[PDB]
RNA sequence: CGUCGUAGUCCGGAUUGGAGUCUGCAACUCGACUCCAUGAAGUCGGAAUCGCUAGUAAUCGUGGAUCAGAAUGCCACGGUG
RNA sequence: CGCGGGGUGGAGCAGCCUGGUAGCUCGUCGGGCUCAUAACCCGAAGGUCGUCGGUUCAAAUCCGGCCCCCGCAACCA
RNA sequence: UCCUCCUAAAGAGUAACGGAGGAGCACGAAGGUUGGCUAAUCCUGGUCGGACAUCAGGAGGUUAGUGCAAUGGCAUAAGCC
């Protein structure tokens, strides 16, 4: 399961989305995914996701992510009021906009991202799906 | 700070004692630098603290 | 005292007959020793080297000094300005002065004797001569007993190649191996 | 670089001189010669100098890194600025000792006139 | 957690900024703490424990471009 | 002077700093004392400067310390490469003196605090 | 008589290779004797305890048995006491 | 809630605070006393000092994390 | 109560039980000043040497250090002799 390296400091801010940023070069590989959308991408949905293409591919590739987390998230029990204060971290996310890639490939010919992508896309946020290669 | 107090008595007649407060927990030596006054003005040989 | 005669003579400066050499700053010289007298455990003693102060000097032809060490806290215990060595460093006339007992007179105690390997080369032919611990010379005062520390001697040349570092084998013979 | 070590001297002192701005005596020397030239209060250009180029001192001077040549060029280097009237001068030493043929033209220098 | 603190009032700005009246004395630069990323040239200099590059002459700032890379000095003007 | 001993005792018979030690052994390094003057019964001071050039001479007829236990290590060396009894038994830290190891070993295995 | 100390010693030479010498299918492994060389341990010794009344304790040599070929163990002998 | 301690060859705790540095009484095995085991006197072996790191010339201690325990304890809409 | 870096908005003080930390002292020397010096770390090689040991060579450098904290700077050294 994916738990990243302990933060130098105890808690991190959240922070917002510009909703746009150019990232479609893929160079890891020579395809990937679409964005063309903005929102947040969870730990739990990136190794859901993971899954549900580990499960479609066997072994095949492997295939390279870009997406990884960036923060943790402070959570505290649901009775505490408003005010004082952060809890504990518990989940890491990260944030995800149009011009991402997510997800890179070469090693995987015609079985992934290439008719199709509804069996992952069903596991994301932003209603995701796969491209071609970009070669002009 | 929270260190004794111990003035510096001249060699000569001197209106002033200078306030030292000279730690005395690894040097038993003593101090000994001139100091001016605006008297004489001549130069004071300070002796005899800590 | 008559190498300083001879290195002036022919000694790797003849060679300026027979090969391309216009000075002899592109010859193979030999003008430096830069000696060391090591304690080691000296600091459990405390004693010795208290009396001993001008024992290096006895094969030096330069004035003693006590090296101060650069280490304070050390895993063998050391203290602040402890006296670490000795250097009493040969160059020029004192160096060929020095080096007339070199391999001539140097033999009364041997480990190899035909030329062991050639250790710190430096890719320039630099000799090694020393005796891993003192084997006392004819002066005053040496057919007693005396004891005796470690003495380890390098002859570096300006020399750029070991092929022609070599002209000073082909105008001197001590035992030599690589 | 031992030479480096005589221009970092000499960015010391230039660095310190800078804020004097003025009439400026800067010497100068080397194992056969000695040179010392007044700058103008402008800092672009020299007004007068000495040195032992001159046949004046280089074919009555057995050697021209001697002592009495630096002496020399003091006893020149005082009497040209007798001839351009220089006061206030502050002096500069190239990043060099003072000691030795510095010093040994200066104390020549206050003997031909006027210290200096 | 908390206790940061951080402390209350301390400034040193905006001083060493535009067009100067040419008539007293002015710091030049009041950037704290400076040690090398400034220091001072031509007629001037500031040596104070605040390392200030408070000028002794009156005068008029520069604002100069000369100084290598991103070394850049302090300096009065000519008028 | 010395020529052979290395400890520090002064004013011995010939014998003590002279032989039984390193490599040099006691049927031939004894002879030549002789020929440099030096008696071999009771204490003595006649080795010095001069003497000593009399043994000074011997060259290339031993070898001492590293040299000749490079002579003996090599060859057991030679032997702990193959399936010989010796050669395992030199190779790990057992014993070769035909020894009892329920009784005593003790040379070869050490303290007995 | 000569010689020597409070030093793991003049010593010791226990250990480790290389040569040999003997007996014997055979001594590699488990045998003895020898030589040139190398080289370590031992300077009273754990809680605690052992044994007899004079040629006894204490201590040094000599011999035999076994045996193709070795004992320091086994059985005996005398000197000093 | 919140507060204060403990974690030390196998067991249970001194040690720490005061830096020049790994332990005691038992335990385990083997002895000594004995016909023998206990009582009792000796001999021997083994510490991630919970544990990952930090800090320092330098610790188990300085000190953050990740766990395991106890004592006061829930004495407020 | 005091103090740095940041939040704090390319003009300034600055909020919320905001973010990383400290200060109630230290040093008569660790202060003044003249002239110098230049790390660190690693590799090489040198009896007594478990193990870091010496002096010299090579690579190499706003990377060493700065009384203490966080921060900015560093040979014109504010770093040490």
């Amino acid at each position: 399961m994916l738990q990243p390296k302990r933060t130098k400091f105890r808690k991190m801010h959240k922070g917002r989305n510009r909703g746009l940023a150019q990232g479609t070069d893929v160079s890891f590989g020579s395809f990937g995914l679409k964005a063309v959308g903005r929102g947040r991408l969870t730990a739990r949905q990136i190794e859901a996701a993971r899954r549900a293409m580990t499960r479609a591919v066997k072994r095949q590739g492997k295939i390279w992510i870009r997406v990884f987390p960036d923060k943790p998230i402070t959570e505290k029990p649901l009775a505490v009021r408003m005010g004082k204060g952060k809890g504990n971290v518990e989940y890491w996310v990260a944030l995800i906009q149009p011009g991402k890639v997510l997800y890179e490939m070469d090693g995987v010919p015609e079985e992934l991202a290439r008719e199709a992508f509804k069996l992952a896309a069903a596991k994301l946020p932003i209603k995701t799906t796969f491209v071609t290669k970009t070669v002009m | 700070g929270i260190r004794e107090k111990i003035k510096l008595v001249s060699s000569a007649g001197t209106g002033h004692f200078y306030t030292t407060t000279k730690n005395k927990r690894t040097k038993p030596e003593k101090l000994e630098l001139k100091k001016f006054d605006p008297v004489v003005r001549q130069h004071v040989i300070y002796k005899e603290a800590k | 005292a008559k190498l300083h005669d001879y290195y002036k003579d022919e000694v790797v400066k003849k060679l300026m007959t027979e090969f391309n050499y216009n000075s002899v700053m592109q010859v193979p010289r030999v003008e430096k020793i830069t000696l060391n007298m090591g304690v080691g455990e000296a600091i459990a003693d405390k004693k010795l080297l208290d009396n001993a102060a001008a024992d290096l000097a006895a094969i030096s032809g330069q004035k003693p000094l006590i090296t101060k060490a650069r280490k304070s806290v050390a895993g063998f215990k050391i203290r602040q300005g402890y006296p670490i060595g000795c250097k009493v460093t040969l160059r020029g006339e004192r160096m060929w002065e020095f080096f007339e007992r070199l391999i001539t007179i140097a033999v009364p105690r041997i480990r190899d004797f035909r030329g062991l390997s050639a250790k710190s080369f430096d890719g320039r032919g630099n000799y090694s001569m020393g005796v891993r611990e003192q084997i006392i010379f004819p002066e005053i005062d040496y057919d007693k007993v005396d004891r005796v520390r470690g003495l380890d001697i390098t002859i570096t040349t300006t020399a750029k190649s070991d092929e022609e570092g070599r002209a000073l084998l082909a105008a001197f013979d001590f035992p030599f191996r690589k | 670089d031992k030479k480096s070590a005589r221009i970092r001297r000499a960015t010391r002192a230039r660095r310190k001189l800078q804020e004097l701005g003025a009439t400026r005596l800067v010497v100068h020397r080397t194992p056969r010669h000695i040179y010392a030239q007044v700058i103008a209060p402008n800092g672009s250009e020299v007004l007068v100098a000495a040195s032992t180029v001159e046949k004046a001192i280089a074919e009555q001077l057995k050697y021209t890194g001697n002592k009495d040549a630096a002496a020399a060029v003091g006893k020149a280097v005082a009497e040209r600025a007798l001839e351009k009237g220089i006061k206030d001068v502050s002096f500069d030493r190239s990043g060099f000792q003072y000691h030795g043929r510095v010093q040994a033209l200066a104390d020549a220098a206050r003997e031909a006139g006027l210290q200096f | 957690g908390g206790s940061t603190r951080n402390g209350r009032d301390s400034e040193a700005k905006r001083l060493g900024v535009k067009r100067f009246g040419g008539e007293s004395v002015l710091a030049g630069s009041i950037i704290v703490r400076q040690r090398g990323t400034k220091f001072h040239a031509g007629a001037n200099v500031g040596c104070g424990r605040d390392h200030t590059l408070f000028a002794k002459a009156d005068g008029k700032v520069k604002f100069e471009v000369k100084g290598p890379k991103n070394r850049k000095f302090i300096s009065i003007e000519a008028e | 002077a010395r020529i052979a001993g290395i400890n520090i005792p002064d004013h011995k018979h010939a014998v003590i700093a002279l032989t039984s030690i390193y490599g040099v052994g006691k049927t031939r390094s004894k002879a030549i004392l002789a020929a440099a003057g030096i008696a071999e019964d009771v204490k003595i001071s006649e080795l010095s400067e001069g003497q000593i050039d009399t043994l000074r001479d011997e060259v290339a007829k031993f070898v001492v310390e590293g040299d000749l236990r490079r002579e003996i290590s090599m060859s057991i060396k030679r032997l702990m490469d193959l399936g010989c009894y010796r050669g395992l038994r030199h190779r790990r830290g057992l014993p070769v003196r035909g020894q009892r190891t329920k009784t005593n070993a003790r040379t070869r295995k050490g303290p007995r605090k």
